[PDB]
RNA sequence: AAAUUAUUUUAAUUAAAUUAAUAAAUAAUUAUUAAACUAAUUUUAUAUUAAUAUUAUGAAAAAUUUAAAAAUUAAUUUUUU
């Protein structure tokens, strides 16, 4: 958890605003939720369309670190 | 007591009711199922009191002012764990 | 609007309406299932409690005598056992699988004779029609 | 013979006909859901619906628009010429499972990319067998050319 | 579905068994009227 | 009364609900869907110990209709027992320790076992 | 009852959890014959441990039933979409051909998988576990691995359970299917880690005893 | 919140045998072994780019996996990326 | 085809010709057995041009 | 946000080239034409699949 | 919006009047005249003409002393399957013939019997302990019932004797093919 | 117990003999409504089950018109103030309820085209009142002997209630031996209706 | 306000809410283009979406509900190639 705090902490807020139409997972974010004005992961439009579709393993999705990326 | 006040629960456990409600539908479907369970919407009227035989008057018992606030040096003796004077309405 | 009154004959043939929805709900309020057993007969005479009206007794000018005349006729498969002395027979042709080919006498098998993709030359005709475009039965 | 028959008891469902006698465009929108889980649309239409339980609901929210008839599973393996030893989870097990309409996938496109694919592993079908040509043949001229040298 | 005894004993779905009342209650260790007829009918 | 549009916009998977029951069945927030049953054990002959252990009350919360008196002997509870307890012991198994039980304890029944 | 096998390092371990009768009997931990047939060894190692998600269907050996048994012949199983067993898939999303008869791999010896197939190029999900030497399914059908524990446990299903005719007398099928070690048998474990599962089936109160995810 | 003091239920015996119900978070939660793995900011594997041409052997068993002729190189001699002093570049 | 998301499976019209076509499937079927008769007899040389015919 | 890709610098036979992408996309509708070879609904993780495989064939 | 003038150009030279002189009166009403008759012919010409048909029948029924009332129930009892348009032709054309119909159905002549559903021939349930020269008995009941019915058709030269022909040979006729 | 949360219904021992549906008779236990039950105890006419009453209780005859008659309440007791409660329950339940229909109309005479039937009145009965009953003792007005009930708006037919002898029942119910059970026949389109 | 030119076709539907010194703007609908097969069952049955285009405020016969209504209003299933 102490590694987490940092990689948070010393990310510069712009990486945190909300950033994309599309949350990261998919879903289309509105306003009116101030919840959801913070979008951490990243989103990326253009990549994951083999997973889910092409019996591409769950093995691809994930990072070097092994936390699962998002499409 | 009054079915027009109600909570809502949230307990934290999903796999805990799934993994019965994936059994519970599962032995009613074999017809192994019996429907004197708790969780039944109408036999609640009737579940509390199986166990329970006068609830009524457990709830309907007004309290003297006297035992609502234990003699105070009952708590500096330590007897009583700790007074609630306030707390006097029966929730259930 | 509604300003003559509903001519006798609907009203009649309205009332064979409710009794046709009193003669389904007797249909769907049967037991799922019939406790049977394997030695008596299929069914001898075993309906329902269909014997309100009974009618076409006349075992032929009678619907069901393509039916009941082998429900009532002695089952042969008379025991749990006699079925594996039954069921024990049967192959399977097509299904998906491994098989011991010399179980018969002498048979040489086909689909490791013509390949696989060639099916026999069925004459196509009028009473006689075959599966058409094979190759769209291997999902 | 006034005595409760003794055997091994077997246990037989029923299978119920059903046709649809009125209008299915007079009745609400569940009610033309359950008989579109029946396969029944147009007037005269006739599906042969297992007992199950989950189907004697459908039936019976709709029993004012069907005229059901039921048959003894016996009643049934007669009204087809079939074998009494002969099951039914052994014939079933004969038909391919893409008989016509194959799936019913949760909206017309779903549909029509059921069919796609399946339109597909046809066209991969004889490709897979195109190269299966080849890569038995080529590891022959590697063989040929292997054994050449000696 | 009679393999797995799923098909039940009790004929008729729920909904439909509380809307017809010539399906008897499936009842089984009590009578359905309540106490049975102690006092001899006869 | 689910009216209103945002019912609307998540019963059908609209705009921003688009997977709507955000937290659905098949997540555990609690184990995190791995078994507790400790297997790292001193003897590697009495792992199989834990093996077994009640996760929750298996047994109220789901109400099956126990048809058995409570005077039955205990070897008449096995076949609920087990029905939580496959892949830790074998049905015959359950009943040469659900029968130790009755002959060297004092307990015999199921009220005596409460 | 003995049952010698082909041992071998560094390949795929994999389990089920077979239950037959709603008497769970066990697991049989099969290897994975990956040093000869890699194409087909994966095949059946993505299935029994759910790493590869949706294709055609759920993508997974848990729950499907052993919908043929042949007593003393073959016990097998798959057939994950239509589990009354009339269908054949491949995690690729079509039905694959074999690789290799050369050895090891065309073999069918009496405690080894083979991956069973409807026309000689098309291998997919239905496999079997060789319960005799059959030497005229050597050529025909691929060897993809070995029964390592429990043959007690499939020489059971196949008495219990099985008919000459093909189609079992009873019930049983594949409670769990699990990778117990080989290549990529942790890599797989990140894959599968976390609150939400990767596949939703009944619970494993369900799976086990009562009902095989018909 | 007041914690969990007023001890637990106050009894003792050798049995004392039979209860776990940790508080649901001292069960795989407050035994915090993975619950970053959820709430931690991934790290990307190598990146095909226009420009960046960086293999990864997790997309490449998804062809070495594949039923194809024309084989493909093995991963390890398709890589651009691994005696003077332990070898010059 | 004319439609692209909806009713598509008309743009990939695809029938086998081991249909629409009995001499060619023959053809490939009667090789094939001339693949096995001189995989027995070890007849490499014939074993391929079974094969280079056939694929041809 | 619906994408497809384009292979567009080859030359030989694109339908013993296509008939080789099938395999890789058994699901992702392509088409061939004369320069080009058109794959539908595959996006820029589709696109580090082909070089994965361009770079394995050797090309 | 295209008013197929050319197809109705050249065919108001049957109209009357002023529709045949100008062309924008002239298509009106035959682009309504034809627009009612393929409307009428779709939905009303039937139950109309299909009337006529009943009303000539039906006193051609009448004449026997029957009448529709009881024909039209009486040949569907015995499965005779003629339709009106038929009967119509019959009472005209053929008056003999449709009272012989007509008798028919007064007659108390047991009507055909409903078609037997298909029969489960019992050598299912023998198991042929199998011999690879003797042929099932259950394929051999077949073919004997498919021969004696291809004998049954048509006069022919098929090994042409009286009557019923030669059957226990021609089951044999592969024996004919043997060396 | 709070101001906010009251029990919506209180056991009550009853002294005299109530007419009404909350009401019971000498010496039963009923739970009947909180605002009710409220203004018995202060009228007398039922006390809150203290141990004491739980064995016998001075219930009231209007003969002398005081709280003279002593009904103990022995497990015979409780045998006939159970019979004597369930029958009265099958009685202000019917009697309370208001049974309605949904039915096809058309025509001019605004009569229902499949009349009901004797079925059709213990199908509605035991459908939204669950009360079980046997459709012999349905005894129809004489406009709808002969047709059935047969036209919309309000229609009302009368129950028999049999076995209320024993009970010792009378005065405190409008009829021993009958119930007006109260349908009505909202004509409803293909859409909602039946039949 | 009046018009807006080319038949033989090949996937369906309505909606009714936030606001208006009272309707060019929003939902919802429809539309163009495109999408991926998460437990629930039959071996049933399922138009769900994204992206854009969008000068609209009022629903037959019922079932009822406001209102002197003397219909309007709420209502909600229709709404023909």
């Amino acid at each position: 958890e102490i590694e987490a705090l940092l990689e948070f902490h010393a990310m510069r807020p712009e990486k945190l605003r909300v950033r994309a139409r599309h949350r990261p997972d998919g879903s289309v974010n509105m306003g009116d939720d101030p919840n959801f004005w913070a979008q951490a992961l990243p989103t990326r439009a253009m990549d994951g369309s083999m997973q889910r579709g092409l019996g591409w393993s769950r093995r691809t999705t994930m990072g070097a670190n092994g936390v699962p990326v998002v499409y | 007591i009054n079915p027009s006040y109600k909570w809502l629960d949230v307990e934290p456990d999903i796999q805990k009711v799934y993994r019965s409600r994936c059994m519970r539908a599962a032995l009613q479907a074999r017809g192994k199922a019996s429907m004197m369970v708790a969780g039944n919407v109408h036999y609640r009227a009737e579940l509390d009191h199986v166990t329970e035989p006068h609830w009524r008057e457990r709830v309907m018992r007004v309290p003297k002012a006297t035992e609502r606030f234990q003699d105070p040096n009952y708590f500096t003796r330590g007897l009583v764990p700790s007074l609630r004077p306030l707390s006097r309405y029966s929730y259930e | 609007e509604l300003l003559h009154p509903l001519p006798v004959w609907a009203r009649r043939q309205q009332w064979l309406k409710r009794d046709t929805v009193e003669m389904n709900e007797a249909i769907l309020r049967e037991p799922y299932y019939r406790i049977k057993t394997f030695a008596q007969p299929a069914a001898f005479v075993s309906p329902r409690v269909s014997e309100s009206a009974a009618h076409e007794p006349d075992t032929q000018q009678s619907s069901r005598y393509g039916v009941d005349r082998q429900l009532r006729g002695p089952r042969r498969a008379v025991s749990p056992e006699r079925l594996q002395e039954l069921r024990e027979q049967l192959q399977f042709v097509g299904s998906i699988g491994p098989k011991v080919p010399p179980a018969a006498g002498a048979g040489t098998a086909y689909q490791d004779e013509y390949g696989t993709r060639l099916r026999p030359r069925y004459p196509q005709s009028w009473d006689t029609v075959p599966p058409h475009q094979p190759s769209r039965s291997e999902i | 013979t006034t005595t409760i028959a003794a055997g091994p008891y077997r246990r037989v469902g029923n299978v119920f006909i059903v046709t649809c006698i009125d209008h299915p465009f007079k009745f609400s929108w569940e009610v033309n859901r359950m008989l579109r889980e029946l396969r029944l649309e147009f007037m005269g239409q006739t599906t042969v619906v297992p007992d199950i339980p989950p189907v004697r609901k459908r039936i019976w929210r709709v029993r004012h628009v069907v005229r059901v008839d039921q048959l003894d599973l016996d009643e049934a393996k007669a009204l087809i010429g079939i074998p009494e030893h002969i099951s039914f989870r052994d014939l079933a097990g004969q038909i391919p499972p893409t008989f016509g309409r194959g799936g019913s996938v949760a909206n017309p496109h779903m549909r029509s990319k059921m069919n796609f694919m399946r339109l597909r592993r046809m066209r991969l079908r004889d490709v897979m067998h195109r190269d299966q040509l080849e890569k038995r043949l080529l590891e022959e001229r590697h063989h040929a050319l292997q054994q050449q040298q000696q | 579905f009679e393999e797995e005894e799923l098909l039940p004993r009790i004929p008729g779905t729920p909904e439909q068994r509380s809307w017809d009342p010539e399906i008897p209650l499936f009842l089984e260790d009590v009578d359905e009227f309540g106490r049975p007829p102690r006092p001899v009918a006869g | 009364p689910r009216s209103g549009v945002e019912w609307h916009n998540r019963m059908r998977n609209r705009n921003h609900y688009r997977h709507w029951p955000w937290a659905r069945w098949t997540d555990d927030p609690v184990r995190f869907h791995q078994d507790s049953v400790c297997h790292r054990t001193v003897s590697a002959l009495s792992t199989v110990a834990n093996n077994g252990a009640p996760e929750w009350d298996y047994y109220a919360e789901v109400g099956q209709a126990y048809e058995t008196p409570s005077h039955f002997p205990l070897s008449y509870t096995a076949p609920f027992i087990y029905q939580y307890t496959a892949q830790c012991w074998s049905r015959e198994d359950l009943q040469s320790y659900l029968e130790r039980i009755e002959q060297s304890s004092g307990l015999r029944t199921i009220a005596d076992a409460a | 009852l003995y049952m010698p096998y082909t041992p071998v390092a560094t390949n795929p371990v994999v389990y089920f959890d077979i239950t037959a009768e709603g008497d769970a009997l066990g697991r049989v931990s099969v290897e994975l014959f990956r040093d000869v047939v890699p194409r087909t060894s994966e095949n059946f190692r993505s299935l029994c441990t759910g790493e590869r998600g949706y294709g055609q269907c759920l993508l997974y050996y848990k729950g499907t039933p052993f919908h043929r048994i042949i007593p003393g012949f073959v016990m097998q199983g798959g057939d994950i979409l239509t589990k009354d067993g009339r269908s054949n898939v491949s995690v690729f999303g079509y039905p694959f051909p074999d690789e290799s008869f050369e050895g090891k791999a065309g073999k069918h010896l009496p405690g080894t998988v083979g991956m069973a197939h409807s026309g000689p190029n098309q291998n997919g999900s239905q496999f079997f576990f060789n319960l005799g030497r059959n030497e005229q399914l050597d050529r025909k059908f691929v060897v993809v691995g070995q029964v390592l524990g429990g043959w007690e446990i499939v020489n059971q299903v196949v008495k219990l359970c099985g008919s000459r005719c093909g189609t079992p007398v009873s019930r049983a099928w594949i409670s769990d299917c699990g990778q117990s070690g080989g290549y990529m048998a942790e890599e797989t474990q990140e894959a599968l880690q976390g609150e939400r599962a990767q596949h939703v089936i009944p619970g494993k109160e369900v799976l086990d005893l009562i009902q095989p995810r018909y | 919140m007041a914690g969990h003091f007023n001890p637990t239920p106050q009894a003792n015996s050798l049995a004392a045998t039979h209860y776990a119900h940790t508080p649901e978070l001292r069960h795989m939660a407050d035994g915090a072994a993975m619950s970053l793995s959820g709430q931690r900011i991934p790290l990307l594997k190598p990146t095909l780019s226009k420009w960046s041409r960086q293999l990864r052997s997790d997309i490449y068993d998804e062809l070495l996996k594949l039923p194809l002729r024309y084989a493909l190189h093995d991963f390890r001699t398709l890589q651009a990326h691994i005696h003077a002093s332990s070898g010059l570049s | 085809g004319r439609r692209f998301n909806l009713n598509f499976e008309e743009k990939f019209v695809y029938f086998s010709p081991f249909d629409y076509d009995r001499v060619f499937a023959l053809a490939d079927q009667c090789l094939e057995r001339a693949e096995v008769f001189y995989q027995a007899r070890n007849d490499r040389a014939g074993v391929m041009r079974v094969l280079q015919q056939r694929k041809e | 946000p619906a994408f497809y890709m384009r292979i567009q610098n080859i030359e030989g036979d694109m339908f013993r080239f296509e008939e080789e992408l099938m395999k890789i996309f058994p699901t992702k509708k392509i088409f061939v034409r004369s320069h080009s070879v058109y794959v539908y609904n595959v996006n820029l993780d589709g696109r580090a699949v082909l070089h994965h495989w361009l770079l394995g064939l050797g090309f | 919006y295209y008013r197929a003038t050319a197809e109705l150009d050249r065919l108001r030279g049957m109209l009357r009047g002023r529709a045949r002189l100008e062309r924008k009166v002239g298509l009106k009403r035959i682009t309504f005249l034809m627009r009612t008759q393929t409307r009428y012919r779709v939905e009303q010409k039937a139950h109309w003409e299909r009337a006529i048909v009943r009303k000539n029948v039906d006193s051609a029924a009448h004449e026997h002393g029957s009448g529709w009332q009881h024909l039209r129930n009486d040949l569907a009892r015995q499965n005779l399957m003629l339709l009106p348009r038929t009967q119509q032709q019959l009472a005209q054309y053929e008056p003999l013939a449709f009272r012989a119909v007509m008798e028919l159905c007064a007659s108390r002549v047991a009507p055909p019997p409903p078609p037997m559903t298909a029969q489960v021939p019992e050598e299912a349930y023998a198991t042929r302990p199998e011999d690879p020269k003797v042929a099932h008995p259950a394929a051999r009941r077949q073919l004997e019932e498919c021969v004696e019915r291809m004998l049954c058709t048509g006069r022919s030269d098929v090994l042409q004797r009286e009557g019923p022909r030669t059957t226990q040979a021609w089951m044999d006729a592969w024996k004919e093919y043997d060396l | 117990m709070a101001p906010e949360l009251q029990l919506e219904y209180i056991p009550i021992i009853f002294t005299r003999t109530i007419l009404g549906p909350q009401g019971g008779f000498a010496g039963e236990e009923r739970l009947i409504k909180r605002e009710v039950a409220q203004k018995y105890m202060s009228e007398g006419n039922a006390v809150t089950p203290s141990a004491e009453f739980h064995q016998g209780v001075w219930c009231y005859n209007p003969d002398s018109e005081q709280y003279d008659r002593f009904v103990e309440r022995n497990a015979e007791f409780l045998d006939f103030a159970a019979r004597k409660r369930q029958w009265l329950d099958v009685y202000w339940r019917v009697n309370t309820g208001y049974l309605l229909f949904g039915r096809q109309s058309w025509g001019q005479g605004w009569l229902l085209n499949c009349p009901l039937r004797k079925k059709d009145i213990a199908q509605k009965l035991w459908e939204q009142y669950k009360v079980r009953v046997d459709p012999r003792l349905i005894e129809f007005r004489e406009k709808d002997r002969r047709t059935g009930i047969q036209d919309l708006g309000h229609n009302w037919c009368w129950l028999y209630l049999p076995g209320a002898e024993e009970l010792a029942i009378d005065r405190e119910v409008y009829d021993n031996k009958r119930v007006k059970v109260r349908m009505h026949i909202r004509k409803m389109s293909s859409y909602g209706a039946l039949y």
